[PDB]
């Protein structure tokens, strides 16, 4: 039972790592886009 | 915006005995979003108050 | 005549037009008048940029509420000057050099300009002498430097002001030289508390206080650090005796420069900061230094915005320092004080050649145990302390006891806990932490290590719990 | 829009039409390109507000 | 000559020049003519900004495809006006007030401007009367207010429109007053569906429908809510009998305002919304209110962009409501309908002084159990329920049964599942959830709590699965 349960928990942690990495890459891209929006907004306000 | 909130809140003070000894206590309220206590205006106001 | 004329007024930034041949130099102080009786004053305007066509963009040091476009602007012919000499000790000054303690005091002193070049490279020499404080965590993991640069990093509300007041208590009270404190864009309640507390401790007579607080416009918050730095530079270069410089939230200086950046016509940098962030920080931080034979021990509080240590401002402040004590809100939330992060803090003199083999070895073992505990915390949270090795459980117990023994009852924190403070010598600190690392106190509970002094307090609090060292 | 007009002409004549848009994601990206080249301020994911 | 002249056409925004002294006020309607016989029409332009040099920037309510520069613009001298009175009940209107059901109808009615000021502060009064719907989760955790403001937040496809239709079915059918529906930037197919469904249910004779839908220029989608609100305000102020107001996606009003602001050449705020976001939202929402003795029960759907509840539009909408039902995609994926988030939803009358001590206690215990279940989702996600304490296993089983029992077979859901809807009285809901929290149904399987009504349905489904209450 412990072997089966640990295989299950390993698969679950794998799927959780995958979903969390997807969310982290989304947040990374969003941060870069938002920072560029602020920089270009300031530069266009000054132009 | 920091200057806005900081000059608003710095006028809440305990005066000296020569100035009457009066007081102005301040309770600013800040609404965070998704528990993000580390946003712009939240972190501005947290560093102003006592 | 040679007078100017206000043309544009946009908040703290004022444009002024002068006649040909009478354009003021960069950084000159100019005087304008506000005659509205409720706000009558004399505005000081620092020339920031030469705009062309005889225009000049200046930053105001007072609020421009009530300023009329077209009024006369007088060029004083020099930069902002502050009083210097032995007479500034014992008094509270403005960013302009006006005494608040006693208005009119120092008007006839010698006056130095607040704008200087740093010392020449052939005058600098590395400082590697340990400054002992009495705090276990600072003495062990981030030993301070005599005549070196020390910083307190931290987010909003962790320990910075309490820790810098603690260091004013520990280092500046029995000190034999001059102290200069710069309140830079901080709270006025804390400035008044510091003034009163230095007055009672009979240490104000050796201290010069320069305050520009949060309620000031960004020009004052930009220039107050330069004013206090000029006083400290006079005490270093002319009097020549052992200055102590405290700057509360040097970050505010930087922040002030970003409040006027876009109004000065500068395209914004990455995280909303001015493009000249590192350059202004460098031209300021390189004057805060010891030359050969002329010591300035500096201690700065550095605000870490939004607890993000990757923020550009603290990330570029990091490179100007000899010792950095880094305070975490994660340590703060656990109730450990001072809320020092032992794994993120550093010191350049934490070296076997400076502090000794035993000091260095004990520090390294403490750091290794705390790092292993940080690595195991996630497993302990999810799977529990039971699925760890016997060696790992031993290390976790030792690490909890170590991280609680790094805390201390501080002299400046009695107002928060009611318990008086403690001073621990560095040899006692090293020996106690060597015993903790070897495991000589694995039977004492986790408490009785919390907010105590040395080994005698450890014994007392352990026996008050029913234990024996 | 060209395909939709070709389809709508038939629809209004009483006919039954089925239109397929292989990718509206690529049309959205092309419109985002056109709007950024017109210097219009973008929004979420740098996409136009419209 | 007092007519205008088209100077610029930037999409649906038009610049119009007028003679000096004949500049129309803000919000005034103007008429231009498109004569391209394939697209021939009369454009209604709403004055938005005074640009200077006798120029005016207006927003068009019709698409400007085919508008030439220099054409004549006629100032009507007043704002957009909609028909009001009893005659608007049973009919469908534009944002301009044109009857789509029967063109030409209501042209001789009284006409009211769609730009009103909100009621004076002295005429406002708090509403704390519970509106019982018959939904378990709504009646228990977010009780609605008679004469108050209810909103349904949700992402794409979580069931906001089905819940609006459910609330129409429940409240507006047995309703003794007037109902107004505003389709704002939604599907036209849904407008046709609602028209036919209200005609079949004999409710249309009491309802006034105003539609500005997805295929309209942003001016129409920005002003249709104002038109429907003007009709509702007539029914409130000039008759005083219990108005109902349903607004599908006020977020589409916000989004159309953002598009217009971009077209008007304004500086964008964060994300990309207009700088006047909260100001427009407040101007619109403060008119949607009950005054003293005059009731309007509001019911708005609020779209949440990209499932982001921190988006500025829903975030600024949150502060205008007395009851908020938040629909989660996490709840929606489990199949629970309505997909209400019990921990994020709220109501201002969930207070012992309004609903009672037993209602409040049962609701608080349900919320505590669900919060404790949510705090364990990581451990349960990796390891399952087998590692928890006995307290936590018991709580997790009770919480699973509680979260399935908050679902319900709705009357609006019969078009999807063929299963009829159920109504549960709030006393029965309180009793049932009390018995669930105490653990009276710990033996009943997780199913048999799913999509049912009261305790009788629970018993029947439990014994159809094999258990007994
Ligand atoms: N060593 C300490 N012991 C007990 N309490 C402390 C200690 N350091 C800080 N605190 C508490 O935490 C707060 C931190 O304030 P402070 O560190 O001065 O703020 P900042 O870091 O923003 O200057 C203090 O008000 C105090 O109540
Ligand atoms: N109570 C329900 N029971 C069953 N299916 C539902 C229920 N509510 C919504 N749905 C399904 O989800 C869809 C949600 O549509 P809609 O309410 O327009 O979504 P939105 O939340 O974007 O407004 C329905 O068309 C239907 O397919
Ligand atoms: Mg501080
Ligand atoms: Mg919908």
């Amino acid at each position: 039972s412990r072997q089966r349960a640990m295989k299950s928990a390993t698969d679950n942690a794998d799927d959780l790592i995958k979903a969390l990495t997807l969310m982290a890459n989304r947040e990374r891209q969003a941060q870069i886009t938002q920072e560029i929006s602020e920089i270009v907004g300031g530069a266009n306000a000054l132009a | 915006v920091f200057y806005l909130h900081s000059r608003l809140l710095e006028r809440c003070a305990k005066l000296s005995d020569d100035l009457g000894g009066g007081s102005l206590t301040g309770l600013p309220i800040i609404e965070t979003k998704a528990n993000d206590i580390s946003a712009y205006i939240p972190t501005n106001v947290i560093s102003i108050t006592d | 005549d040679t007078s100017g004329r206000v043309v544009r007024v946009t908040g703290p930034v004022v444009d002024v037009e002068f006649p040909r041949g009478s354009i003021p130099e960069l950084f000159n102080a100019l005087h304008a008048e506000i005659t509205f009786e409720s706000l009558a004053k004399t505005l000081t305007l620092e020339v920031a940029q030469h705009l062309g066509d005889n225009l000049v963009r200046t930053i105001s040091l007072q609020p421009t509420d009530g300023l009329v476009r077209g009024v006369e602007v007088i060029d004083t012919g020099r930069s902002i000057s502050v009083p210097v000499g032995e007479g500034v000790k014992g008094h509270v000054f403005n960013a302009l050099g006006d005494c608040l303690d006693e208005p009119g005091y120092g008007e006839k002193f010698e006056h130095w300009s607040i704008h200087r070049k740093p010392p020449a490279f052939e005058e600098l020499e590395p400082r590697t002498e340990m400054l002992e404080t009495g705090l276990k965590v600072v003495d062990l993991l981030t030993p301070y430097v005599r005549g070196g640069k020390i910083a307190l990093f931290g987010g909003a509300g962790v320990g910075k002001t309490v820790l810098i007041q603690e260091m004013i208590n520990r280092i500046a009270r029995n000190f034999g030289g001059t102290s200069v404190f710069a309140g830079v864009g901080e709270r006025t309640r804390e400035g008044n508390d510091l003034w009163v507390e230095l007055a009672e401790a009979n240490v104000l007579k050796d201290t010069a206080l320069v305050f520009g607080q949060m309620d000031e416009p960004p020009g004052t918050r930009m220039r107050v650090a330069l004013s206090a730095l000029t006083m400290a530079e006079w005490f270093r270069d002319e009097q020549g005796q052992d200055v102590l410089l405290f700057i509360d939230n040097i970050f505010r200086f930087t922040q002030a420069g970003s409040e006027v950046s876009t109004l000065l016509g500068r395209m914004p940098s990455a995280v909303g900061y001015q493009p000249t962030l590192a350059d202004e920080m460098g031209e300021l931080q390189e004057r805060i230094t010891s030359t050969r034979g002329r010591s300035i021990t500096s201690m700065q509080a550095v605000y870490v915005p939004a607890d993000d240590y990757t923020d550009p401002a603290p990330a570029t402040t990091f490179a100007h320092l000899d010792a950095t004590t880094e305070l975490s809100r994660a340590v703060f939330s656990k109730g450990i004080f001072p809320a020092v992060d032992p794994l993120a803090s550093s010191s350049t003199i934490l070296d076997p050649s400076v502090v000794g083999d035993e000091h260095y070895r004990v520090a390294q073992e403490v750091i290794r145990i705390l790092q292993r505990y940080k690595d195991l915390q996630d497993i302990i949270a999810i799977l529990g302390i039971d699925e760890l090795s016997e060696e790992d459980k031993q290390l976790v117990n030792r690490a909890r006891r170590i991280e609680r023994f790094l805390s201390q009852n501080m002299m400046a924190a009695e107002q928060f806990t009611g318990q008086p403070g403690s001073t621990v010598p560095v040899k006692e600190t090293i020996e106690a932490f060597d015993r903790l690392c070897k495991g000589d106190f694995d039977h004492v509970p986790e408490q009785a290590f919390f907010l105590i002094g040395g080994l005698d307090d450890l014994a007392k609090k352990a026996e008050s719990l029913g234990a024996k060292l | 829009y060209t395909g939709s007009a070709i389809a709508q002409h038939w629809m209004y004549e009483g006919k039954h039409v089925l239109i397929i848009f292989d990718d509206l994601t690529k049309q959205a990206e092309a419109y985002r390109a056109i709007s950024l080249l017109l210097r219009r301020p973008p929004g979420r994911e740098a996409y136009p507000g419209d």
